[PDB]
């Protein structure tokens, strides 16, 4: 069969690395059109749901244990913020055809026999019984279960205890001190009040409720707009209806109280925020229903149960969150300690998410820009509720492991309280026994509660042929699934370990990887390897480089974050946010910077500062950021088209976007390139800028600080790409 | 932890 090939590379002979495999699929998997009961392209599952770090896996353990290459899966049930781009094909009979015994899905992988009258089960061999109402103009083989390996279902009656609930929402607003001084409460208020509408209520049924905490829990009750402010407040830390409200019911009321809540506390000057308390009130307020409880604060959680200094009882938070389904956001914006390591345990194991705004202030334009965009399109984010996640394997697989943000505990079941957008996640995959067949397979079923009171069931159902040849086995594996893999495993390790051990961790899995293929594969001396794991060192010696795991110093909640990021990107955005796009804008292509509304880019060029020109232009792009470097020796013209001005040290220096330059087409280009790197449909993320001028001190620090970004280069004590490769080969040799 | 957007600011 049409095995995918080994096509061997020397790793030495191709520097700079060839950056433009970062954006190839991963290799095909090869099966055949008899396997599928109805041969398509919507029949094997699109590497955006799932991608197997092997699509040739190892026939038998002893093999896989030899491979050294991993066994993991990237899982994503959802692809975009709002569920009418897109989706998978929805069926409503309500019929669901499911195996007795190991109770998988019916799928494209199934095989019909005695006249198809029965089904044997892909996963565990077993005959079943066809359902007469599988064949009431078309066949069983018009139906979406069959003809595709990602679609979607109505869930019956027997796929409900309770009816669907509402989308239930809890803003936590942090109101003290801080919070006022920094305008994040002004800011929080504002884009509440610009987005009441973004906030979905696909059924009419979206509740809303606001506390607002300072050393007390401040409620308020919310009447109906039809009978047309009631503040309650509660200082004793140790103690529904009108307070969680229906969104369109009350959406003048709303208004009108979000109006006045700036000036409520206006003049506070109480420094106390009760984290806790609140959390413990916001618990009891949507607790009977479940929903997300989002907290947005700028200052250390510093008085009543789980205060915080310079905790377990939120791990226990987590705990009984998982039992009334309800998820926890995060939203820290402050220029002090927040302690995202601790707080960032309250998003992990409810499915929610944190995001970190480092130095916030109201004081800089640029950042209520980023706060209000994020904040807007996270509340805008569709979700699910009362959702549970599995991934199935055919016999002899098995699911050992499971990352990213949702509850597990002793299960195979991945519990989220309600399923955000997005975020990726990753399952570990065990071969016990040896597999007979010549395919393997693997489905992952996700019960869920849409946003718009329906029960549903997403399928996603993979096959993937089995290999008893080790080099099918690398030329099948899918690089930026494995880099994936071990940034989950490098997470875990630094999060539990420490980071050192995570750097081992990383280095490792290329010297096994290169000292395995070299030995375990049949010139002078080449480093090598197979094109399609080409980039697999590069990707983890720039991970070793990472805020998240470098060595030296890094401010205790940029690291938190750092890694709360890695650990939950989707991986589009995982590999560029380790590796960055960088784009040479001086010598840019003339299509470059114009439209094809979506804008065209120039192509990216190697993360090194070995081609910045003195006289050119970078842009670069981590996913967290944009930096614009101009060369200090950009002829006047350059400085001129792109700033206003002929003097390079008149521009402007650190977080500030680019201003408008009439008649410079070129500034018109560079303007729409960053707006262009600026959408995304399927992440919340807003891009600050930050320009950046090559050879007083706040400029020496942004040159470091985007320096950092070209992952190519050698850093204080950490060796080049070019050096590592050098060491790695060293270190295979005897 | 004094919080900076660039993580480079003493
Ligand atoms: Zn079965």
């Amino acid at each position: 069969r049409p095995m995918n090939q080994l096509y061997p590379i020397d790793l030495l002979t191709e520097l700079p690395p060839p950056i433009t495999d970062l954006t190839l699929p991963p290799p095909p998997l090869v099966i055949p059109p008899e396997r599928m009961l109805v041969p398509s392209e919507l029949s094997n599952a699109s590497p955006d749901y799932i991608r197997s770090t092997l699509n040739a896996v190892p026939k038998n353990s002893s093999l896989l244990k030899k491979s050294k290459l991993p066994f993991g899966l990237v899982i994503r049930p959802y692809q975009h913020l709002y569920d009418d781009i897109d989706p998978p094909p929805l069926n409503e009979d309500g019929l669901i055809v499911r195996c007795r015994r190991c109770r998988s899905y019916m799928n494209p992988f199934v095989t019909f026999i005695e006249q198809g009258r029965r089904w044997r089960c892909n996963f565990c061999r077993l005959a079943n019984d066809v359902p007469m109402q599988m064949d009431q103009p078309k066949s069983r083989y018009d139906r979406n279960e069959i003809k595709c390996a990602v679609m979607e279902y109505m869930a019956p009656k027997e796929y409900t205890l309770r009816q669907p609930p509402p989308a239930t929402y809890c803003f936590l607003i942090d109101v003290s001190q801080s919070s006022i001084k920094s305008g994040l409460l002004a800011t929080t208020i504002n884009t509440l009040l610009q987005n009441l509408d973004s906030i979905p209520n696909h059924d009419e049924r979206t509740r809303i409720s606001i506390l607002c905490v300072d050393n007390a829990i401040h409620y308020f009750k919310i009447p109906l707009d039809s009978e047309n402010i009631n503040m309650m407040d509660i200082a004793d830390l140790e103690e529904p209806n009108s307070m969680v409200v229906s969104l369109k019911a009350c959406r003048q009321n709303i208004e009108t109280l979000l109006t006045k809540i700036p000036q409520i506390f206006q003049s506070n000057l109480i420094t106390n925020f009760a984290l806790g308390p609140a959390l413990k009130s916001a618990y009891h307020l949507i607790g009977g229903v479940g929903g997300k409880i989002i907290v947005v604060s700028g200052t250390l959680p510093n008085l009543g149960i789980g205060k915080l200094q310079r905790d377990s009882f939120y791990k226990n938070f987590t705990i009984d969150c998982s039992k009334v389904q309800i998820t926890v956001d995060l939203f820290l914006a402050s220029e002090d300690y927040m302690d995202v390591a601790s707080l960032s345990n309250l998003s992990r194991f409810t499915a929610g998410q944190t995001h970190f705004y480092p130095g916030f202030s109201g004081k800089n334009p640029n950042d209520i820009v980023k706060f209000s965009t994020e904040f807007a399109k996270h509340i805008s984010m569709d979700f699910c509720m009362e959702t549970v996640m599995r991934a199935r394997g055919s016999t002899g697989l098995r699911m050992s492991r499971f990352y990213g943000h949702f509850f597990n505990r002793s299960s195979d079941l991945c519990a989220f309280s309600t399923m955000p957008r997005d975020q990726s996640y990753l399952f570990e995959v065990n071969v016990d026994e040896s597999i007979m067949a010549d395919y393997c397979y693997v489905q992952v079923a996700v019960l869920l509660s849409l946003n718009n009171s329906q029960r549903r069931i997403r399928i996603i159902t993979l096959a993937m042929p089995t290999t008893e040849s080790l080099a099918e086995v690398y030329a099948s594996a899918d690089q930026l699934a494995i880099a994936s893999f071990y940034n989950s495993k490098a997470v875990e390790k630094a999060l539990n370990s420490s980071l050192d051990d995570a750097r081992v961790l990383i280095n490792k899995s290329v010297q096994d990887i290169l000292a395995t293929y070299k030995k375990e594969i049949v010139g002078g001396a080449p480093l090598r390897l197979c094109a399609n794991l080409r980039m697999f060192p590069l990707l983890m010696h720039s991970l070793t480089k990472h805020m998240a795991f470098r060595s030296g110093i890094v401010p205790s909640d940029h690291r938190a974050s750092a890694l709360n990021n890695l650990e939950s990107l989707p991986l589009k955005y995982l590999i560029k946010n380790i590796y960055p796009d960088v784009y040479s804008l001086h010598d840019m292509a003339d299509e470059a910077g114009l439209p094809v509304g979506t804008i065209v880019l120039p192509q990216p060029i190697n993360a090194t500062s070995s081609l910045f020109e003195r006289y050119g232009l970078y842009l670069i792009d981590n996913g967290n950021e944009l930096f614009l470097w101009m060369g200090g020796d950009a002829v006047p013209a350059l400085v001129f088209d792109v700033f206003g001005t002929q003097d390079i040290f008149d521009i402007p220096i650190g977080k500030q976007e680019i201003p408008v330059v009439e008649n410079s087409e070129f500034n018109q280009r560079v303007r729409n390139i960053i707006n262009q790197l600026r959408n995304h449909d399927d992440v919340i993320t807003y891009q600050s800028l930050y320009i950046v001028r090559g050879a007083a001190r706040e400029v020496a620090t942004l040159r470091l600080w985007a320096s950092s970004t070209l992952v190519e280069d050698k850093i204080l004590n950490n060796e080049s790409y070019r050096e590592f490769l050098q060491i790695m080969k060293a270190r295979i040799s005897k | 932890t004094y919080n900076n957007s660039n993580p480079f600011m003493t």
